Order: C-alpha cells, then structure tokens, then sequence
C-alpha cells in the first residue's frame, strides 16, 4: 500500500477487468478524466494514482477500440464515432473565436480531457495540440506580466489562504 | 589522376537546397514564433565529419580512462564526500543531457531551414554523447569506487528524494514542455550559456581538487562540445528575430526562463560545491555573481540585445535571493538526509571557518545548528536523531515549490522568508517566490507535480525508503547516510525505530 | 610553470594525505556494477545497457517507467512532457528495446568515423587510379548527376521524418536507435552529394549543384508519387512509431531498397561505375544495420507484446495497409525511369526479377511479422504496370 | 586491497614530495622538440619525421648515417650489420625518403584497422542484402574461385619479396615504407581469400580450399609467366631496392594494375559481382599508397640525387629492361584467360584498350622518370599475341 | 541470408598453403640450420586483424598519454634520476627494438614455413611498432618533461658515449649479424626471454616508483606483444631441432648469445636501475639471479631441452659477476660523464647504506671512491677535476671489450676482472673474459668494432664532445653532467679547460 503497488491502484485493476464493451469503456475513461485530471478535476482523491489508474484504462479503451473499429475508422474516427477531423476542426475554430486567454485555456483542457487517445486518434489530437496550444500561448503570454498578483489571484479565482513577506 | 576526394564543408554548402517546399511542410509542435527558413548553421558539418571528431575525442577520453587513472586508482583515492557528490552530479546532469536530447529533436521539427535543423540534429546526437558520457563516470565510480551504492543505481535511487524533481523541471521537463522556443532558452539560452557551460568547468576544478581525474576526463570532453549548444541556441534567437510575435513574446520566456533555471541552480549547485566536498575551489558567491550578473546576464545577453532580447526582469529578484540560498538548502537536504541515494557530512572545523570566513553570519545560524544536530548524534544510529525531527520540534514546516519543486522552509531561512499559500478547487498550492507564483496562476495546467510530502503522506519514513530500495546489496545498510565515514552506518531498522510518519505540510493551514 | 599553480588531490601530497586518511579500509558495497538492477536481454548485462536503460526519467504511469508522479513543467494546456498519448501502441514496457547491434554513442561514432575516413583514403585512390576512364558518359551526367542526386532528397525526407520520435519516443533504448536511424540517413543523402562534388573534381564541366537534381525531385515524374510519400510520411504523420515503422517497414524497405538495390546497386557497374557503388555499399550495410533495430522495436517488442500483441499487430498491419498504396505508386513513377535507359541496358524480365525480390524481402522481413497478408503477384503486378 | 600495496611515486605523499623537492624550478633546456636537428621535408618537422629518422644506428660510411665505427658484431666472414654493399643504388643520403602518407606504426594499423572492422561491418550488410542472388555463377565459380583465388598467390609472392628489403633497408624511413608496402600486399592476398572463404559460407557447395587457386598458380597456363616473373623478383634478386623498384615500378605496375583494375575490376560488375570490386577498392587505394612512397624513394630521391642523378637512373634503367620482358611475358599469358570468358563479355578492341591505359600510365608515373624509353605500341603488340 | 562475415582464424588455416614449390625457393641468408616447412604458428593471426589489435591498444596508450597523464603533468612531476635514465633506457631499447626488425624480417627470409614467417612477420612490424613507442617516450620526455637534452637527441648524442657501443652488440648486431638461428638465440630464446620482458616490467616497476607513469603506459603496451615473440623463439627451436646440425651447432651458438647479452645487460640494466634512480624497486642482483639462474636458467632452458638445448656453460662466471659488476661499471660510466647524453648523480647518504646494507664491501670499495670524488669536486664545474683524472693518477687504465664493447678497469673491478691483450697483424686487442676472448680468437673478423679510446686517441675532451653536437640548446651548456641538480652545469669550457686529451691505454703494452 505505497507509491507504485496500492488497494486503491488494485481497486481500479479490478474495477478496469469488468470492462467488455468500447462505449463502457471509453465513456468511463471520459469521466475519469473528467473526474481526476487537470487543475479543474472534479476531485483531488486520486492525485496520488490517477496518472497510473487512467493509464491502465487507455489501455482497455486502446484494446476494445480495435477490436470493434474497422481500419479507416480506427484512423479516422474516435471511439465516439465521432469524425476526427471534424472534432478536430471544431475545436481550432471555438479556439481561434476565443475572445482572452481564459476563454483560451478553457477549450483545450476541455478537448484533451474529452478526445485524449485512446478516444481520439493520436494523429489528429497532436495535431490539435499543436494549433491549439499555440493560440493558448499567443493570448497568454501577451503582456503575462501586466496584471499584478492581487487581481490575478482574483482573476483565477483561487483562495488566499496565506500571505508573508517580509 | 591527381588523389582527390570532398570534404563535408563542400556537401554541407548543398545542404541547405535538400529541403522543398509543400503544404504540410511544418512543425509539429506549438509555437507563438515562426522560425525563418532561410537560416543558416554555424559548423558545416555532415554526419561524417561529426561521427568522426567526437570519435577522436572518444579514444583520448575512454583510452585514459581505462588504462592510466585505472592503473592509478583514480577511482578510489577521491574524497568520500566528493565520491558522493558526484553520484548526484553525474546523474542529474546525465537526465539533464538526456532530456536535451528530445528538446533538440523538437527544436529540430521546429526549424525550417534545412541548416538549422542539421544544427540542431547535430545536438540532438551530442546530447545523447552527453547522456551516455554522464553515465559512463558514475559506471566508472560505481566499478572502481569506494562506495558503488547510489552510483550505480541513481536512475531509480534517485526519485526518493525532493531534490531530484527540481532537476527534472529545469532539465527535464523545462527542457521539452511548452513552446518549443521557451524550452530553447531553459536549455540553450539560459540552462546551457548561464549554468550548464561554466559549471561543467567549474565541476572539474572542485573534482580536481578534491583528487577526482575521473570527471575532468569526461566532462572536459563534454565540454568541447559545448560550442556547437551555444551555436544552436544563438540561432533559435536569430531564426525568430524578425517574427513579430518576437517583440510580442521572447521576453516573457526569457525571463521565465532564466528564473526556472536559477531557482533550482542556483541553491543546488552552490551547495553540492561547498558541501559535497572537502577542498574548495571559490566561494559559490563569487561564482554565481560571475556566472549570473557578469557573463550571462551582461556580456551574453548584451550580444542578444540587437534582436530585442533583454535582460530578465526578474534578475534583481534572484539575486537578493541567491546569497544564502544553497546554505538554506543544505539544512534541508541533511535533515532529509534518509530520503537520498549518497552519504552526506556535516562540515569540519576547517570547513566551518572557510565557510564564516567566506559568509560572515555563516556559524551563528547554520553553524551551531550543525553543531547541535552533531552533538545531539546525527551522525549515530544509536542517538534515535535524525534532523527532519528538530525541524518538527521547532516548529519550522518544510514546503515544496509547487512549480520549481524546491524545498524550503520560510520560518528558519536566512534567505527568502515569502511564503504564498493558496486553494483552488479543493487543492492547497505552496510557492516561495512571485515569479514561480505567476506562472502557476497563469498556467495552473502546467505545474501539478505532486511533492514528497504529498506522495509519501502518511508513510511510515522507512518504508518509503525500502519500496524505493534505497538500500545497499546486503538489503540492511540505507544507501544514504548522515556521515561518509565507514563504520556506524545507519540500516532501515535503525530508520524505522524512528517512526517518522510524513505529513502534508499545508493542511496546517486547514 | 612548471609545475602550474593548481593542486591536484591526486598528486598532492598534503591533499591526497587528508583524502586518504578520508577513505574506508574496503568498498561500502561489494556491488560495483551500475545498472546491476536491469533485466539483461542476453547473458550478461552489457555496457550498451548500462549506459542507457532507464535514462528517460518516466514514471510509472507511462509503461516501464520507474519513478513516479506527473512532470515538474507540462506544455500550455496540460499535455505531458512525455505522455502515453503520442503513439497508438501499448506495451507492458518501453524499456524492452534492445539495438542488436548494441549501440550507444561512443561505438557508433566510432564505425561511422572509420568510414568516413576509409571513404576518404578510397576516393583519393579512385582519382589517382583513374578509374573514372572506363565509365559512361552518358549514365555520368545522367543517371547519377540526376536521377541519382534526386534521391538524396529522398533520404533528406526519410531523415526529417525522424524528427518527432526523436523528441517524443517513450524511452531511451527507442530515442537512441530513432536517432541513429535518422542520422543514418541524412548520412546517405550527404554521401549522395559528396560523390557529385567528386565527380564534379574529377569531371570538368560536371556541376555538384543541387539546382537540376532537385529541380528534377521537385517537379520531376520519375519520384513524383515518391516525394508525395515522402511529405506524407514526413509532415502528416505526427504518431513517432507510426511514422518509424512506415519509413523502415514499408517505404523504403520497398521504394528504398528496389532504388537503391535494384536500380543502382545492378546498374552503375554496366557503365563502368564502381564509385556510386562504394556509398550504396554503405547506405546497405546502414539499411540491414538499422532493420535489425526496427525488427526488435516492433516486432520482438511490440508485435509480440505478452499483452498488446494482437492490439500492435492490428495497428502495424493498418498502418502498413496505410503506407503500401503511396508506396506502391512511389514504384510505378520510378518504373518510368527505365524507359529513359539506352537500348539493352536492362529488359522486362529483369526489371521484373528485381523488383519481386525486394516485395519478397519484404514480406519475409516485415509484413509476415504482423500477419499482413500480402499478396507479391498482385503488388508486383501494380507496380510494374507503369513501365514505358 | 583498496588501494594495493605499490606506492606510486606520482600519487604517493611521501614519495612524491620527495620528488617534488628535487625538481628543477624550470626546465633545463627550452628545445622540447625531439628530433629537432632532422631536416623537415615539409614546412615543420611531422610527427612521423621525428619518431622515425635516425632510428637506425647507420655509422657516417653508409651515406646519410650519424654514427661512427664499424658495427660491433659482424657476419661470419666479415659482413656488415647493414652496408653499401647491399644494393647498386647510391645516394648522398639513405634518410632522405618521406612516405608522403607519413605512415609511421600508429597511423598505419589505424587506417588498416578501421578497413578491418568495416569490411566485417560491409560483409554483413552484404551477406544480409542477399546480394549473392544475382551473381553469375559461372563467373563466381569459376573466375573468382579459380583465377581471382590464383592470384593471391601473385600478391603472396609479391609481399615476399620484400622480406630481404625489411632485413637490408638502409634507412628507418626506407624500412619503414618498404615494409608496410610487403605488409599490405600480404593483405591483400589474405583479403581474396576471405571473400573465398566468405563466399563458401553464403553460397553452398562453395570450396574455401585453396587447393583449386594453387593448383591454376603452379600448373596452369594464365598465371605461368606471372608466377615465373613472382619466384625470380622474390627469390633470385638479393639487391633489396632491385627488389622493390621491379615489383612496384614494373611488374606490379604493368601485370598487377592490369589484372586488379583491367580485367577483375572491369569485368566482375557485368556479371553481377559487387563482392570482388569491393576488395580490389582495397588493393587499388593500397596500390596507391605504395606508389607514393615508391616514386619519392626512387624518383624524388634516388632517380633525382644531386650526385647519383644520373646513375641511379642507369641502374633503374637497366633494371626496368630486365623485369619489363618478364613482365610482358607475364601479361601474354594471362590474355588467354580472356578466351575463357562467356563468349561476348568483352572483345580485342577493349582489351587493348585497357593493355594502352596500364601501359600508358606505367610510362606516365614510372618510365619515364627515369628517361626510359618505352614503345607503348611495342609492348601492347607483344602481349596481344596472348590472345588465343 | 542472415548477417554473416569471416574472421582471422578463418583465413589463417588456409595461410600454411599460400607457399609454393620451386627451384629457388630458399633462404637468401646463410645459415647452418634447415627450417622445417611444416612448422606452425602459435597465433592464428592476419594484416587486418594484427592491425586492428594493435590499434586498439595505441588508443589506450595515447590516450592516457595525450590526455589524463598531460593534465596530470606526468611528463615533470619524475624524479630528476629517473628522467635520465629513460634518455638512455628508451632510446638503448629503441634500437634494440628497431636491430628486431631487420632481424625478424632475416628470420621471416629464413623461414620456409608459410605459419612460420607468418609469426615472424607478426614480429617485424611489432618492432616497427616498438620502435615508434620507445620513440614516443623520449619525445614525450622531451616536450613535456624537466630537461628534453638528450631526450631530444639520442639518436646522435647516443654515439658520443661508450655505453652505446656495447648496446648495439647485444639488440643490434646480434640481432642480425651472423647464422640466422644465431641471431633469432641473441634476440628471442635468450634476449627477450632471459632479459627483455623481465626487464620491461621490471623497467616499469622502477618507473612507477620513481614518479614515472609515461614509461608504464608504453612499456606496458609494449610487454603484451611480446606473447607471440616468445613462440617465434620458441618455435626456432623446432623448426632445427629434427636437423642434425642442430645437435652440433645448437648449444654453441646459444651459449655465445647467452653470454653475449648477459656480458652487456647485467652491468648495464643493473646500473640504471640502482644508480639512476632514487627510490630502489629491489637489489639487482635478486632481480637477477630470479631471471637468469631461475626462471630462465632452468624454468625456461629446461623446457627446451627436449630438443637438445643445454645449459650455458658460461652461467658460473656470469652469475660468478651479476653482483658487482653493476658497481665497476658505475664508477666508469660516472667517471667518463662528459662522454653521455644524460646527467649522473653520485650515491647520496641513504643510497649508500642501501648499497652497503645490499651488498656488503660496497662501501670499502666503492663508497670511499665516490666520497673522495667528492672532494675532488667532481659535482662543481669550477674545480677542475672529472673522475676520470683520478683514474689516471692512481694508474688504473680503463679499456674496451673487443667484442662486447663493455668497459672495465681490471685494477679496480669486482666482477671479471681478467685483462687479456693480445697483438694480431700490427693490431691489438684488449678482452676481459674468457669467452669474448675465444669468440675473438674464432672470429676475428667479426669483432673489429673500433673503441672510443682508439677514435678519439688525441682528441681534446671538449672537441669531440662539440663536434658530436653534445650541447644543449644554448650552444654552449652539457648535456651530460655530474649531477642531476638545476644549478652549477658544466659547460663546454669547463670540460676545454681540464684540457683532457683522449689516449689508447693499450699503447702502453710493449
Ligand atoms: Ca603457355
Ligand atoms: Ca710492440
């Protein structure tokens, strides 16, 4: 019960086994990534695991998914049935119409906590990443330093819970 | 029929045209800059050319290795403190090449003129020279040492311990994530032509000095290359000046850049000099002054000045934080000593005067404090004492750098006392400077590394320890130690017996 | 001076007396071998090994890795420095790989060097010899300074495509054979233009400039279906396996192999040209080399995986199936190279001859690994169906 | 134990110290060039230069020498160690020679070993390559076993004609030279019966036996007179730069050139072998080499010697007329192999063609140095009437 | 078609047949013995792979040489002794080494056997090879050590001296002058085996004690070739031993060898060892009566005598002296200074108790005559005096072995001290042993090697010094000098001054 053998690691072992159907599958992943990953998780419980845990569940979704899709469509379309480039395509449109930097980063944690591989084909989800991280970074790093600490605490919206400096 | 024959200069002059031109014909990667394709590279060299200089460089390197200093015993009548230091130099400079290698090969898909990439391709291979030299001085001090423990296993011994996630953000992860020129400058701009360049030297004068050959052997070679990094990174510069995204966004990842690299540097280094040795070499102040503030951020910087680089808004910041921070450090590392992969010692009284000598206020704060932690047995399994406990007695919380992961403790250092605390969703963020603070407000995305405290919450200490195998070959003796003598060595009982429990710092604030 | 002002804790005596007086009466562990904790793929662990195994600091979460937690600094918008998400292939361990061949950087430098050297020692031998006497006008000017050239390109591609693993391979055993797979092949290109600057010395009036036989690559017809193989493999694939398994496992063990084996490697001589086969050879031996690297990556590795075996296999076959087509093209275009070839250089027969030896080669060396039922007759058949 | 028993003046305190205190506060003299009084053939003394000339104790009676007296221990009868009265050539100075490469021990067993590892290195891409395929079977059991295997035996003879030159050489540098061009003759005998014995192991039924190869060099009727002029150049001819000058400036210039570069070279790539030229890159770069040396020993400083000028040159005069018939007859024999080849492989015009460029080079690069005077028409006209 | 190649081994079974029959195929050398031609080689060996070994060893070699020893300033960091010393030990070895190639290349001639010239020629090119390492040392020597003089020119400085006379009789003329097995007995069955690679390790061992780590590198190098020289002796032995000269002639010509190189070598190899040198390895003697008497006497000759090889029946007076003889020729050799290319050093206090405590009466003898030397002033240029006055004064005439050129003063010697003048044809000849004498007596015309005495006989001292270039760079300081000191050289005219004129001490003899 450590650092890389635990019950709640096993837990999820077992937990992953059942899964025998790709939408089970991939739809849980989905609310794994939904439920465990990024600083807007749902929940900070698996910090400790979650890297390790939806791994182990790319996996499953990996398997299935090729076990159900035919060729052009393990190429070109995600365990959702959804159209990769379409997705693709949809997303650096709502990324490019994004007003700031916090509309920015929005979308496209949001995109790889939906479409990450297995879900999306690695082809067309780094080439997202590459579009989209690059207009993230554009809004972002236009005048980073303008807005001082204080308003920027307010702008993220986190919760000082202490201050010192001498 | 006169002998004739080309040489790479000649087929490197074509080598720029083996490039065209279609659609697709783009990077990979993220980026704000456009790199220019009609930049150039500084060593018309081909693969050839290239295989063959480090080749000789090879011959001389391994040939001295293994025939004079082995006939010498250079492997082993090096200082025991230094035997330990560099099983942490060695290594975390070789993830540091190592990672080096995956930046090149980004910074190569990045480049669009066919020279460029070659430059960077050029790196790409050194770096994997460099990766492997690293490795060979640790395999060669864990074959022919007085102490193989740590060297040769730091690549799993090395993840029980804070220290080593630093090194992964500024060598590592600072290395390939982000936009691949933001990582160009925490190697090549800043890593490399403000830390990496002179500390592989200065690394061979404090291994001299304390009787290792085995480094200098190396390391120097390490170091011929160097010239072509610093040629790779002046051209990333160079092959985006003209973008006006430059004027726009080169700054803000400089200086980001240069505070990444120095926050972790500049307490590390100092303190493996200073403290992972008997004989010195220089102070670390006049070092990092030099290094820093003269050289860098002035005569290289300056250079750069031309295309609109200027220098990092948060210079005055570092160093106003830099004079004690390696010593702050040092507290920590020793009271955590348990959590390494080398044997640490506390300094002697010769040491002791060197380092008031060279840091006056030095022995009324650190000093007796070591003298105490001594005193009261350190340094003997028997005492039932191990540092990380004086700390919990006197109240003084150890926190990690949620971005840059350096430790420290703001209610005993003598350097930077700032200590920022916040929540968001459901989650507690601890930062030591403001810098570091704005790049995770910003980028909270970026920055989850989970901490020791937070891993290992919970975690009776010597467990941690054995699930890591931080222990020797007889699976007792801890490969870490509290002293590099040869006798009284602390095993995992002696640790258990302790019953260290870790806490997560920041729930105090809960 | 003489002795210089540095002291040295070696050779110091006052130094070296403080060091050994420091030192322990024995070893503080008799284990003096690093990397002791690596399962060895052959009897004994190797320096190779050593050297290079768990290099990469991956955690646990990423298949192998031995550290744990996320990474320190992540890109803008969460995806890891290295991640599971940059290739469709799974495997219990990334770390399995092991080159054949053993080669970390010192060893291969070192061969390189010795034929970068011995290329040296042979041209001035060929010029002085004269050798160049005996050989044809014609396919001088031609086929090589041309046809030949253009191919430099080729590999230049080939070289490019490697650029991404290089960056996003999941271990260092996978890093370092990529990096020599690629830096292999822009070697070649290089050789490719190293002859031309020869000939060039060797040839008065014969011009090294890269203008026609890129000119040719470009817009030529000859590689035209190559180059768009070629940019595909490149700059649409952004999948570091997919993109080394198609380059090593498809293109150019078809394109690349009949182009180089077939075409020049049995034509050169014919016009009196023992020089383009001297860096053939090399661009061979570097071919066989690196195939036995990219047999144990895929194949030993991944294709065999004791739990993504099937799933592997299933990828491999499509991304072979993916590649084959622009492959196969890439032929046709070049078939229509012969007809540019002077009267009894080389029948249909042969043309035929060869190019079933390299699908043959291939199927027995890549596709029957991964079960990818190939048909020779049909694919031979296709590709020949373009000459004159 | 750790640090072992034996103190090391260098590491050891004590001892070093010791040494430390005797040391000088600087050198004491500031020439540390060694070898600083050798005249520099170049614009500075090499390193080749320094560890060479002078190695030998020649007496000042031996043109060149440093030394004085008589040798200390002589012959039975009176012989000198070494003397003048080993060879007709004369010269103001034996230590004028400069192998042009530089070659001295270190830098040859370099270069010769980095072709070691990378014909091991080339054999495997080939054998891999499964080149074999598509060589002429006739042309691989026949004409290389066979006629290509006889040879080696030529290249034999030719390496042992120099064993009296390595024991007779009157200078370090001559020795030096002569022996490396024996020693890269016995290699390349040594390298035609590896791709035999390389051969035998692709290729089945194959015989590595030199039996076959013997038996055409001592009775067959190709080789006859190469063989005849090979035991008279190694065994009847005790003058050391007799030997030498004959083998390199005659018969291995106008036989050897021929067969290596004229008819294996030229002819193996028409029948599909990519093996042999391989190896004959090998012996031509070689050839090269050896002729560099060989025209700065003869030519540069003997056929050229301020004082023997005129002499030496009558001497190789004499000499070339002596081994040029030997040779001829040589060369007259070997065109019956020519009858042997599959029938339209090459014809008379080609092959006289070729007899021109050997003979014209020889003219070029030898004859003429010494104002001989060679009818290139003459000796083609006498060796055609070889052709059956 | 799986990756296939052929190794040395592979083509060496095949190198037996590469030889043919004809008429003139035989040895163009004379010879009393008949080399089978079935004889085999003990190594299995080809050009390539030779090469490709010895490449390999010359990486370690200049590696360690070009790099780590450079850095260490191995070159200076040697006892002043042992500097010079190596002028003589590597340039002496030198040729001895380069005599080996001419000699091989006479036994490869020899040979019929295709194996056994084989192994010969293994053996040729190995000299060559050993030539250029001996070289190397002094040339490091030279550009990296306390006094290049000498270092830099041996090759003609050697020739002012009589040491060298006597070493071109044992490792050059005797290594090619006479019957071909004579000199393969002179090189290979006694040189190597009985001296040299005793010697080479032993040479090294000194070394290493005396600072020197140069000498160990190469030398050591050098020692592992000599695996495949002992089978070329060995071999020798078989290729005659089913001849029926061989009984006769056998056991002749390897006493002559034997006595030959120990006449030369003992004295010599014994003196630069306990006299050049400062700190001492062991007594000579021990380190002789081992190689000699032992190891070799027996160990070695032994084993060979299934093949009708004896023992050297000159080994009662050879040992019968390998205890003083080391000491008689000191005092010439110191005595003669002027006369060398490298700077002597008289015993000092702890070396004589050594000497005295190692060989009791050394001090009686010896020790007493270096005292008053002292006195003399032999170590200052200004007293006018050179050891070599002092043997005139007292009558004790120096002369030369005939035959092995090795000086002696019977009057004063410990060790054979036998004079024997004799006149043949308005010649006379000077032996000091009963055997030189014989092999005179049988061969005058093989021994008519001029001496010193009889070259310069009325040639002032500094004449022939200058006129055989044995100044140093400032044309006017000694190479040679009484002492190994940095200050007080003798120069040129220090020596003129003396106004000592050479005369032939046989001249005496009515
Ligand atoms: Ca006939
Ligand atoms: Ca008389």
């Amino acid at each position: 019960l450590g650092i890389h053998s635990n019950d709640t690691r096993d837990a999820w072992v077992n937990k992953i086994a059942q899964l025998n159907t790709l939408e089970k599958a991939a739809e849980m992943l989905k609310q794994f990534r939904m439920d465990h990953t990024t600083p807007f998780r749902n929940s900070y419980e698996l910090d400790n695991d979650y890297l390790w845990i939806e791994a182990k569940l790319e996996e499953k979704v990996a398997v299935l998914k090729a076990r159900a899709f035919n060729e052009v469509d393990f190429r070109h379309k995600t365990a959702f049935g959804e159209d990769a480039k379409s997705v693709l395509d949809g997303t650096v449109a709502k990324m490019n119409a994004a007003k700031d930097k916090w509309e920015a980063e929005k979308i496209h944690i949001g995109f790889r906590q939906a479409y990450k591989p297995p879900i999306m084909p690695v082809n067309y989800f780094l080439d997202g990443e590459r579009q989209l991280g690059t207009r993230l970074m554009e809004l972002r790093n236009l005048n980073y330093y303008d807005t001082p600490l204080e308003e920027l605490r307010k702008q993220r919206g986190v919760r000082v819970v202490h201050l010192q400096s001498p | 029929r006169a002998p004739t024959s080309v040489n790479a200069q000649e087929v490197h002059r074509w080598l720029q045209s083996f490039n065209w031109d279609f659609k697709n014909n783009r990077t990979k990667y993220a980026t704000k800059y456009k790199m220019a394709n009609e930049t150039k590279e500084q060593f018309k060299l081909i693969a050839k050319e290239y295989a063959r200089m480090e080749a000789v460089k090879d011959e001389r390197q391994f040939g001295s290795l293994q025939d004079a200093l082995t006939r010498l015993n250079a492997g082993v009548r090096v200082h025991p403190k230094w035997n330990e230091t560099m099983k942490v130099v060695s290594n975390f400079l070789e993830v540091g090449e190592y990672n080096a290698i995956a930046a090149t090969g980004m910074l190569w898909d990045s480049a669009q003129a066919a020279e460029q990439k070659n430059g960077y391709l050029a790196q790409v291979l050194d770096e994997i020279r460099h990766t492997h030299q690293c490795a060979y001085v640790n395999y060669y001090f864990a074959k022919n040492g007085q102490d193989p423990a740590g060297h040769n296993d730091a690549r799993r011994t090395r993840t029980i311990g804070p220290l080593w996630k630093g090194m992964k953000r500024v060598f590592s992860d600072g290395f390939i994530s982000g936009d691949a020129v933001e990582c160009s400058l925490n190697l090549q701009l800043v890593g490399e032509a403000c830390f990496t360049n002179p500390l592989i030297v200065a690394v061979t004068e404090w291994a001299a000095a304390n009787g290792d050959e085995i480094t200098p052997t190396v390391f120097l070679s390490i170091e011929t290359d160097e010239l072509r990094h610093m040629a790779n990174g002046y051209q990333t510069v160079v092959s985006i000046a003209n973008d006006p995204a430059s004027a726009k966004y080169l700054n803000t990842d400089l200086n980001n850049a240069f505070w990444t690299q120095q926050k972790y540097f500049t307490p590390v280094l100092g303190m493996l000099f200073e403290y992972g040795s008997k004989f010195k070499v220089e102070p670390w102040v006049k070092t990092w002054d030099r290094w820093v503030y003269e050289d860098w951020g002035g005569i290289w910087i300056g250079r750069l000045g031309k295309y609109g680089v200027e220098s990092p808004r948060s210079l005055k910041d570092a160093k106003q934080d830099a004079y004690w921070a390696h010593h702050d450090l040092y507290l920590l590392a020793y009271a955590l000593w348990p959590t390494g992969f080398f044997r640490l010692a506390l300094p002697d009284q010769e040491e002791m005067e060197w380092f008031e000598a060279n840091y006056p206020g030095w022995y009324d704060h650190y000093g007796k404090i070591y003298e105490e932690w001594r005193a009261r047995g350190c340094e003997d399994p028997s005492s039932g004492f191990i540092p990380l406990m004086w700390f919990i007695e006197n109240n003084h919380p150890i926190y990690i750098d949620r971005v840059s992961q350096v430790p420290f403790c703001p209610s005993l250092a003598k350097g930077a006392s700032t200590l920022r605390v916040h929540e968001y969703n459901g989650e507690m963020h601890t930062f030591s400077d403001q810098w570091g603070e704005r790049m995770w407000l910003a980028e909270p995305e970026r920055y989850e590394c989970q901490n020791i405290f937070e891993q290992y919450e919970g975690r009776e200490l010597s467990e941690v320890i054995a699930e890591l195998h931080g222990l020797r070959s007889d699976g007792k003796t801890l490969i870490a130690q509290p002293h590099v003598r040869g006798d009284k060595l602390w095993t995992l009982d002696d640790i258990k017996r302790l019953n260290c429990v870790f806490k997560n710092p920041v729930k105090a604030f809960n | 001076s003489m002795l210089g002002e540095r002291r040295r804790g070696l050779t110091d005596p006052e130094m070296a007396e403080v060091i050994l007086k420091a030192l322990p009466e024995a070893p503080l562990d008799g284990n003096n071998k690093m990397g002791y904790f690596v399962t060895p793929r052959w009897k004994r662990l190797t320096e190779y090994e050593a050297l290079t195994v768990y290099a990469q600091p991956n955690a646990d979460w990423i298949a192998g890795g031995l550290d744990w937690g996320d990474w320190t600094q992540k890109f803008h918008g969460g995806r890891p420095s290295w991640g599971n998400e940059t290739t469709e292939l799974r495997t219990v361990d990334w770390f399995k790989h092991r080159d054949p061949l053993r080669r970390w950087h010192a060893p291969y430098v070192k061969d390189k060097a010795e034929e970068w050297r011995y290329t040296d020692r042979f041209l001035q031998g060929y010029s002085a010899d004269g050798q160049i006497r005996a050989m044809n006008p014609t396919w001088r000017d031609e086929f090589i300074n041309r046809y030949w050239g253009a191919f430099l390109f080729n590999e230049y591609g080939l070289f490019n495509a490697h650029s991404q693993g290089a960056r996003e391979a999941l271990s260092d055993v996978t890093r370092v054979s990529l990096a020599f797979w690629g830096f292999d092949k822009i070697d070649i290109a290089q050789m490719i233009q190293l002859e031309r600057g020869f000939l060039a010395k060797i040839v008065p009036g014969f011009d090294e400039s890269t203008a026609v036989p890129k000119a040719e690559w470009t817009n030529g017809e000859v590689y035209k279906s190559a180059r768009l193989a070629v940019e595909g493999l490149w700059q649409e694939v952004f999948d570091w396996n997919e993109s080394a398994f198609s380059v090593h496992a498809v293109y150019d063990a078809l394109f690349g192999q009949f182009v180089r084996r077939e075409f020049f490697q049995r034509l050169a001589p014919r016009f009196g040209d023992n020089l383009t086969p001297f860096f053939i050879n090399q661009a061979q031996t570097y071919f066989q080399i690196a195939k036995q690297g990219v047999q144990d990556l895929y194949y030993n590795c991944l294709g065999d995986d004791p739990e993504f075996s099937d799933y592997n296999r299933t990828v491999m076959r499509n991304w072979t199936g993916k590649w084959l087509e622009p492959t196969i093209a890439a032929l046709r275009d070049f078939m229509g190279l012969f007809a540019k070839l002077p009267a009894g250089t080389t029948d249909k027969e042969e043309i035929t001859a060869s190019l079933y030896r390299v699908v043959d080669d291939w199927i027995e060396d890549y596709a029957s690994r991964i079960d990818f039922k190939a048909d020779r007759d049909q694919i031979v058949k296709a590709v020949l169906a373009g000459l004159k």
